[PDB]
C-alpha cells in the first residue's frame, strides 16, 4: 500500500509554532512533489504549499512571509510544515498529500488521514465521566436508552466505547460543544430490555490529552 | 485566484437515483479534478481532466463540462455514495477547491425515540445538574427540542448537538442538555422535554419527577 | 521491371565476407585511434594546468603563460595543416562527405598525421573545438587507408570502408554507436543517388570502435545527469516553441560561420605566416578565457550537467551564450583542425536551459524542471544548423539516457529542422563542401 | 558531376510545404486509427474472458464457449479478407513495400475497413498475431487516401505520404517514434534505388501519430521490466554466442513461414469457404489456448516481463518457446490478418531468457542475471529473420529502456544478422514479396 | 558513502547472532553486497553474496543453514545470520559492496568490522582508571598522560581523548587477555602548559554492554 | 578453489627501495585485485583489474603478472605504505583471497621515551593494584623491560604490549603493566621500571616511591 502518515498537531498557545511531520511508506517518495492542505472546521479545503523532489522549488499560497516552511527529508521519507505566529484561524485539520497529474493538469493523487491543530489559550482539562441511567419511575419498554455524559475536559478529543467496544451496535456519541472554554458530549446506547440491568453495560473514556482512561458502570436509580 | 463554487451545497436523492452536483468557476478552467471525503477518512481523489474515473471508482460516477462550468454524477446512487464530494482545479496558479456538496441518503420519515435523564447523584455532589434529553434516529433532520422546568418554558444553559446522518439506517439524532447549578435544579419539581418534529403536530413529551 | 527487382530482393543483404571482416578492423583502429586522440588532448590541458601552478603567484605572468601556452599549441596545428594537409582544417565531415560523392581525396599519408597531431594541438590547447571532426575524418582516411592497403576492389567496399571508419569514428568520440550509423544514413551517405554502403558492416565497425573505447573509458560516462522529470501533453506545446526558436536562430548561426571564414580569410589571405600567427592569438586567447572565465572556452562537454542541474543564474546563462556563440565562430571558421558538432551541443543546452528557467517562472501550473528544456534543446543546433535531427536526438538520448523525454526532444527537433528550412537556410555541411566544390572550380 | 552537385547541395532539404502540412494529417489520423484499432481488440479479448464468467462451472462447455468464440471471430476476419480484400491477408508489409517499389496497388477505398475489422476479429480472438501488420498496412492505406482525397501530384508526394503512414502505423502500435522513422529508413523504402522519401515529412508523421497514442494510453508503457543489471566487458563473448544460436534458426523458422505458407494453402486450396472454416480452427484453438495456457496464445506482450525476471522455470520456458514458434506460424502462415513482429518479440524474449538462465549457473563469477539476454534476445529473432537490425534494437530500445545494455543488444543483433547472411536467410518481409510477385507474373 | 556493521559480540558455542551492515551513500539496491570474515590475526575469507534482488545467494562451502545472508532494501541493510557457531566463527566480520571494472569482481568498499566472540563466558563492562604523574610533575615541554581500560569482556573497544580532538599523541595499546578478562592502556602526550591549564579526558566505549566511560584525567594533590 | 600464495609472508625495506611482493596461484587466474590494510583499518581497494589503480592510489604502486604469477610493485616505498596487503582473485568462483605480505619500515634509531604511572585511587577502592610503566616511539622494535620492587627484581604478574609499526613516523611504542592486590602493593615502597634498548648502553629507568 501507499500510506501517508501525518503527525504532529495538538494544542499550541495563540502566537506559538509547530511542526507537523508526515511519514511516506510504499513507494519512492522522490520523483513526486509533496503538498500540504487544510481543513478549517466546517469550511472547505485551502492549498498551503509544496515541494518539489529536490527541493529546488518551494511554492505557497498568497499568505506572509516566515509563516510556513515546507522542508521534505528524502532520506527520512518525510514531509514537513513549520507554522509560526499561530493564530486561530491555522485551527484546522492538515492534510498531506503527493502530487500527480494525467494530461498535466495537476491533481492531489493520495492523501492522508490527517492531523488537527488547536490553538487555544485553554488549558488541557480531564473529562469527568457521569452515567444516564432512566429514571425510578422508568418507563420499562421493551428497549432501554443508557448514556454518559463527558462534561468539561480541554482539548478534543475523546473517544466514548461501551462495554469495551463489544457493544457496537445502538450506539451514538453526539458532537462535542465547546463552552466557557470547555468541551462536553454525551453517548447513547440502546439495549434491550433483557441486558439491562441483567448484565453489566459500561461507558469506557479515554481523553489522552490529559492520560484519562475511565470506565464508568450504568446502574439502575434509586 | 479562481474561485470554485459547488452549487447544492447540501442534498439528499434515494438509492438507485440520479444525482448531478456542479462546479462553476469565475474565470475559465481546464480537466477538473473531483475527490469524495467521507467523515475521518483522508479525501479519496475520484474523478481527474474532466471525465477520468480512479482505479476502483465505480462506474456510476461521471463527469462532464467545460470553460467555466463542470458536474459530476452517479446513474444509479448507491448507499455508499453519501459523502462530500470537492471539485478541484489546477489550469490555473494556484490551485483550489470548491466548497464541496454534501450527498445524504433520503428515506422515509422516522419520529424521534425521546429519552429523559435526570442529573446523577455523582454530578449533583460536586454540585452542578445537566438534564440530558436524547433525541434518537429520525429522518428529516430538522427537529425542535423545548424545555419545561415544572411546566415552564425554559431558554437558558441549553445545548443542542446533532449527529451525521447515520450509517445503517440513515437516520439522524440530537442531544439536548440543560446544565444548572445544583441549587437552582433543586428550587423545581418536574422537568420536561418535547421534542417537535415533521412527523407530527403532538410532540413527544418525556420527563421525570424527582418528586 | 518486376523480374528484375524479384531477383534482387532475393540477393538483398549478402555483403560480401571481405567487407565485413574488413569493417571490423577499420572500427578497431578507428576505435583505437579515437581513444589514443582522446588520452593525449587531455594530458596537454593537464600539463597546461600544472603550468599555472609553477607560476600562480605572479597573476599577469599567469595570464600570460595561459596564453602562450595555448597559442603555441594553436599554431603549431595550424602549420601542420597549411604546411601538410590543407583539407584537413576544419571539421573534416565536408570532406569525408565529399569523397563518398567522389569529388575529394582520401589522401590519408597527409591528413592522419595532420589531423591527429593537429587536433591535439587545437584541441589541447582548449580552444572551442570539438573532437568528432578530427575523429570522424581520422576514421574516414583510416577507412581508406586499410582499402588502399589490402587493395579491395568494387564500390561497394571503397563507399563501405570509408563509412564504416567516419562511422566508427564519430562513435568512439561520444561512445555513441547508435548515433554513429545514424549519422552515416541520415547525413554523410551520397545524398541524390542510391550507394552501396552496406550498413551491416558500418554496424561491424561502430562495434569494435565502441568495444575499444569501453576498454579505455569505463565506469565514468561523458555525461551524467541523471533522471529528470517527465514531460505532460500540455506542455509539449512549450518544446515546439522552443524548436521554433532555435529554427531561426540556427541558419543565422550559419551565416556567421562562412561571413567569418570570409572575413577571417582576408586577414591573412592564403598566407601560411599570417594565418599560423593568426590561430597562435586565437589559440592563446581561449587559453586565457581558459584560465579567466572557463565557461567561455574549451570544448564545452563540462559545463552540460552544471547547466542542466540548474546551478547558473540567467545572467550567466546568457553571458555564457553570447561569449561561446562568439569564440565558438573564432575558433571555427578559423579553420583550425577540429569539429563543431560538440560545442553545439553546449549551446544547445545554455540556450535550452535559459529557456527552461523562464518556463518555469512563467508557468508554475506546469511543475517544469528547467532540466528537461536544456535536454530538447542540447540536439537542437544539431538539428537547426546542421540539419541532421535524427541523429542528434539519437546523439542525446544516448549521452543523457532520459528516454522519458523523447516526444519533446523530437519536437524541438523538428521545430528548428522546419523552421530552419523555411526561414531560408542550408545544411552546415553541406554549404561548406558546396563552397569548397565552387572554389574547386572559380580557379578555372 | 561537380556542377551537379554543387547544385543539388545549394538545394537539400527543401522538402514542399505541402507535403509536411500532409504528413502531419497522416500520422494524426494512423495514430487515431491504430488507437482505436488498440481499444477494438482489448474490448473483444475482454468479452471472451467475461463470457468465460457466465460459464464458469462446466469445465467442457467453458472449453467450448472459448474455442467458438475465438473460432467464429477468426472466421470473420479470415472471410473479410478473402471476399472483399486479399492483399490485406497476413501482415501487409510485404505490400506496402511493393507499392513504394511502383509494383502493388494501395486499394485503400477496400483495405482500410477489411485490415480493420478483419484485424479486430482475428487479434481480438487471441490469435498469435500482432497489431503491427494491421497498424503498418492501415497507415499506408492512410496514407494513400490523402494523397487521393488532395489530388498531390509526384513521385515524391506518393512515396513519402506513403512512407510516413506506414512509419506512423509501427510507432502507434508500439509507442515508438524512432523505431517507426528507422524501419522506412532501414527495411521499407525501395532498397536498391534512389527515391524521394523526405525524412523530414516522416518524422513529423510519427510525431502526430504517438502523440494519438500519448493522449489515450499514458501513465503506461507497453512494457515495463525495470531497470536490469549492467554488462561486463568480460561478459560479451556471452551475447555473440546468443546471436549466433539466433543467427542459424532465424533462417530456418523462415523456411517454416513459407514453407507452411504453402502447406495450409493446399487444405483449401484456395477456396473462400474451407479457408473461412481452416481459419475458425486455428483461431478456435487460440482462444481456447488463451484459457488452458494463456503463454502459448496471444500477441505474447503479456509474458515479456514474466520471462524477464526469470519467473519461469527452465522447462516452462522450452515449452512455452515451443508452443508459440507452432501457433505463430498456424496463425500466420495461415493468410489470417495481422504482424508477426510482436509475436516475434516474444519468441526471442523467451529463448534468451532461457540462455540467460544456463549462463547463470555455467558462471557465478560473472554475476549474471537472465533478465539482460531476454533484452538482448526479444529483438533477435527481427534481426535474424526480417533482417532489420537497427529497427529491431532501436524498438526494443524504447520498449524497455535498458540503455546500458545497447552494446549486448547490438552485437547479438549483428550477431544474428551475420549468421543468417552466412546460412543463407533471406530478409523474410522481402522474401514474400518475391513469392508474390512470382505468382503475379505466372 | 558508508557502511556500518553491527551485531557483534558475545554467543555460546553452538547458537546464533544475525549481524546487520547499515549502507548509506549510494543507491543500496543495484548492487550486489557480500560478507567477508578475518579470524583474529589471520587473513581473508569470503562468506557469502546476495545480489541486488534477493534472486541469488551464494555461499562458501558451509553447511546447511550454518550462514543466511540477506538484504532488507528498504532499510538499505544488509544481514548475516551464522548458527551452531563453534569457534572458528569467533572473528571480524565485515559486509562489502561488490563491483568490477573488466568484469572481474572485486570488494569495492569494505565496512569497518563488527566482532564476534565464541565464548562461554560473561559480556562483562570495563573499568577505567586514570593513570596521572605522581606527584613529582618533573615537567619537560610534554607530559604524557594515560588511561587503564580493565576487565572487560569480550573485544572490543575504542578509546579515544577528548572525543578525538586529541588525534595526534596517543598509543592505544593491544589487549591481553587474562582469567578470561581483556586489559588494556592508552598513551596520551600534551604540551605541559596545556595540562593541567585544560581538561583532558579519555573516552572509553565498550559497544558489547553499550557502555562508555568517560574518565578526566586530574593531577594528584 | 584457487589458492593464492603471497612473496613474502613479512618484508623490511627503506624508504627508497624499490619494494616487490608476488601473488601466485595454484591455477591460471587473470585479472587480480589488491587490497591494503593498514593496521586497525579495513582493507582498502587498492589496485585491480592486475594494474589498475583505485583513485587515490599513488602514483609510486604498480601491478602486473599473468598466469599463475602476479606482482604487486611499489618504486621508492614510502614509510607511509606500510600495511599488509592482499590479493585476491574473482576469475574462477568462489573467489578467494591471498595470505598477505606485510610490509615493515627500515628506519633510523629513535629512543624510547619512558612514562610510570602509580595505582589509581579509584583501583585501590577496588583492591588491585597496576603500576604502568609506557615507552613510546623507539626504533627498533626490540626492547626490554625490567620490573624492580624497592631493588629487586619482579617477573611474576608482568605483562607487556606493542603497537604496531606507526603508518607516519615508523616508530614503536610498547607498555608494561605490572598487576599486584593492594597488600602486596602496600607492603613495598618504591617502584621502576628500567628500558633496555639499542639507543642507550646504559639503560632507561624511571621510578617512583609509594611514600
Ligand atoms: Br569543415
Ligand atoms: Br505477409
Amino acid at each position: 500500500e501507499v500510506r501517508l502518515l501525518e503527525s504532529g498537531g495538538g494544542l499550541v498557545q495563540p502566537g506559538g509554532s509547530l511542526k507537523l511531520s508526515c511519514a511516506a511508506s510504499g513507494f519512492d517518495y522522490s520523483r513526486y512533489w509533496m503538498s500540504w492542505v487544510r481543513q478549517a472546521p466546517g469550511k472547505g479545503l485551502k492549498w498551503i504549499g509544496e515541494i518539489n523532489p529536490v527541493s529546488s522549488t518551494i511554492n505557497y499560497t498568497p499568505s506572509l512571509k516566515d509563516k510556513f516552511i515546507i522542508s521534505r527529508d528524502n532520506a527520512k521519507d518525510t514531509l514537513y510544515l513549520q507554522i509560526s505566529k499561530v493564530r486561530s484561524e491555522d485551527t484546522a485539520l492538515y492534510y498531506c498529500a503527493r502530487l500527480y497529474y494525467g494530461y498535466g493538469y495537476w491533481y492531489f493523487d493520495v492523501w492522508g488521514a490527517g492531523t488537527t491543530v488547536t490553538v487555544s489559550s485553554a488549558k488541557t482539562t480531564p473529562p469527568s465521566v457521569y452515567p444516564l441511567a432512566p429514571g425510578s419511575a422508568a418507563a420499562a419498554a421493551s428497549m432501554v436508552t443508557l448514556g454518559c455524559l463527558v462534561k468539561g475536559y480541554f482539548p478534543e478529543p475523546v473517544t466514548v466505547t461501551w462495554n469495551s467496544g463489544s457493544l457496537a451496535a445502538g450506539v451514538h456519541t453526539f458532537p462535542a460543544v465547546l463552552q466557557a472554554a470547555l468541551y462536553t458530549l454525551s453517548s447513547s446506547v440502546t439495549v434491550p430490555s433483557s441486558s439491562w440491568p441483567s448484565e453489566t453495560v459500561t461507558c469506557n473514556v479515554a481523553h489522552p490529552a490529559s492520560s484519562t482512561k475511565v470506565d464508568k458502570k450504568i446502574v439502575p436509580r434509586a | 485566484d479562481i474561485v470554485l463554487t459547488q452549487s447544492p451545497a447540501i442534498m439528499s436523492a434515494a438509492p438507485g437515483d440520479k444525482v448531478t452536483m456542479t462546479c462553476s468557476a469565475s474565470s475559465s478552467v481546464s480537466y477538473i479534478h473531483w475527490y469524495q471525503q467521507k467523515s475521518g477518512t483522508s479525501p479519496k481523489r475520484w474523478i481527474y481532466d474532466t471525465s477520468k474515473l480512479t482505479s476502483g471508482v465505480p462506474v456510476r460516477f461521471s463527469g462532464s463540462g467545460s470553460g467555466t462550468s463542470y458536474s459530476l454524477t452517479i446513474n444509479t446512487m448507491e448507499a455508499e455514495d453519501a459523502a462530500t464530494y470537492y471539485c478541484q482545479q489546477w489550469s490555473s496558479h494556484p490551485q483550489t477547491f470548491g466548497g464541496g456538496t454534501k450527498l445524504e441518503i433520503l428515506r422515509a420519515d422516522a419520529a424521534p425515540t425521546v429519552s429523559i435523564f435526570p442529573p446523577s447523584s455523582e454530578q449533583l455532589t460536586s454540585g452542578g445538574a445537566s438534564v440530558v434529553c436524547f433525541l434518537n434516529n429520525f429522518y428529516p433532520k430538522d427537529i425542535n427540542v423545548k424545555w419545561k422546568i415544572d411546566g415552564s418554558e425554559r431558554q437558558n444553559g441549553v445545548l443542542n448537538s446533532w449527529t451525521d446522518q447515520d450509517s445503517k439506517d440513515s437516520t439522524y439524532s440530537m442531544s439536548s442538555t440543560l446544565t444548572l447549578t445544583k441549587d437552582e435544579y433543586e428550587r423545581h419539581n418536574s422537568y420536561t422535554c418535547e421534542a417537535t418534529h415533521k412527523t407530527s403536530t403532538s410532540p413527544i413529551v418525556k420527563s421525570f419527577n424527582r418528586a | 521491371r518486376r523480374r528484375q527487382l524479384i531477383r534482387q530482393l532475393l540477393e538483398r543483404d549478402k555483403t560480401p565476407l571481405a567487407i565485413l571482416f574488413m569493417a571490423a578492423v577499420v572500427g578497431t583502429l578507428v576505435g583505437l585511434a579515437a581513444v589514443a586522440f582522446d588520452k593525449g588532448v587531455a594530458w596537454l590541458q593537464n600539463q597546461r594546468m600544472g603550468a599555472l601552478v609553477h607560476t600562480a603567484d605572479n597573476y599577469p605572468l599567469l595570464l600570460t603563460v595561459a596564453f602562450l601556452c595555448s597559442a603555441v599549441l594553436a599554431m603549431f596545428g595550424y602549420f601542420l595543416v597549411r604546411k601538410y594537409a590543407p583539407e584537413a582544417g576544419g571539421s573534416g565531415i565536408p570532406e569525408i562527405e565529399g569523397a563518398l560523392e567522389d569529388q575529394r581525396p582520401v589522401r590519408w599519408w597527409r591528413v592522419l598525421p595532420v589531423k591527429f597531431f593537429g587536433g591535439l594541438g587545437t584541441l589541447g590547447g582548449g580552444m572551442v573545438l570539438g573532437a568528432d571532426g578530427p575523429t570522424v575524418q581520422i576514421g574516414g582516411n583510416i577507412g581508406r587507408m586499410v582499402l588502399d592497403i589490402f587493395r579491395l576492389k568494387g564500390d561497394e567496399a571503397r563507399h563501405t570502408l570509408l563509412a564504416t571508419g567516419a562511422a566508427a569514428g564519430l562513435a568512439a568520440a561520444f561512445n555513441a554507436p547508435l548515433a554513429g550509423i545514424l549519422f552515416i544514413i541520415e547525413e554523410m551517405r551520397p545524398q541524390f543517388r542510391y550507394t552501396l554502403i552496406s550498413i551491416k558492416a558500418v554496424f561491424i565497425g561502430v562495434i569494435m570502435s565502441t568495444i575499444m573505447y569501453r576498454i579505455f573509458n569505463h565506469e565514468v560516462a561523458l555525461i551524467d545527469v541523471g533522471k529528470l522529470s517527465d514531460a505532460p501533453l500540455n506542455t509539449l506545446w512549450l518544446y515546439l516553441i522552443l524548436g521554433i526558436i532555435f529554427g531561426i536562430f540556427g541558419p543565422i548561426f550559419n551565416k556567421w560561420v562562412l561571413g567569418m571564414q570570409d572575413l577571417l580569410h582576408r586577414v591573412h589571405g592564403g598566407n601560411i605566416t599570417k594565418w599560423v600567427l593568426m590561430g597562435g592569438a586565437i589559440g592563446g586567447l581561449c587559453g586565457l578565457l581558459g584560465f579567466v572565465a572557463p565557461a567561455t572556452s574549451g570544448g564545452g562537454a563540462n559545463l552540460i550537467p552544471i547547466a542542466t542541474a540548474g546551478n547558473f543564474s540567467m545572467g550567466m546563462l546568457v553571458f555564457i551564450f553570447v561569449a561561446r556563440v562568439i569564440t565558438t565562430l573564432l575558433c571555427f571558421s578559423s579553420g583550425a583542425p577540429g569539429g563543431i558538432f560538440a560545442p553545439m551541443l553546449a549551446l544547445g543546452t545554455v540556450l535550452g536551459t535559459a529557456f527552461g528557467m523562464v518556463a518555469v517562472e512563467l508557468f508554475p501550473q506546469y511543475h517544469l524542471e528547467a532540466g528537461t528544456f536544456a535536454i530538447a534543446g542540447m540536439g537542437a543546433l544539431l538539428a537547426a544548423s546542421i540539419r541532421a535531427p535524427l541523429t542528434g536526438i539519437i546523439l542525446v538520448l544516448e549521452m543523457t539516457d532520459n528516454y522519458q523525454l523523447i516526444l519533446p526532444m523530437i519536437i524541438t527537433g523538428l521545430g528548428a529542422t522546419l523552421l530552419a528550412q523555411f526561414t531560408g537556410g542550408k545544411p552546415l555541411y553541406s554549404a561548406i563542401l558546396a563552397r569548397t566544390l565552387a572554389k574547386q572550380e572559380a580557379e578555372q
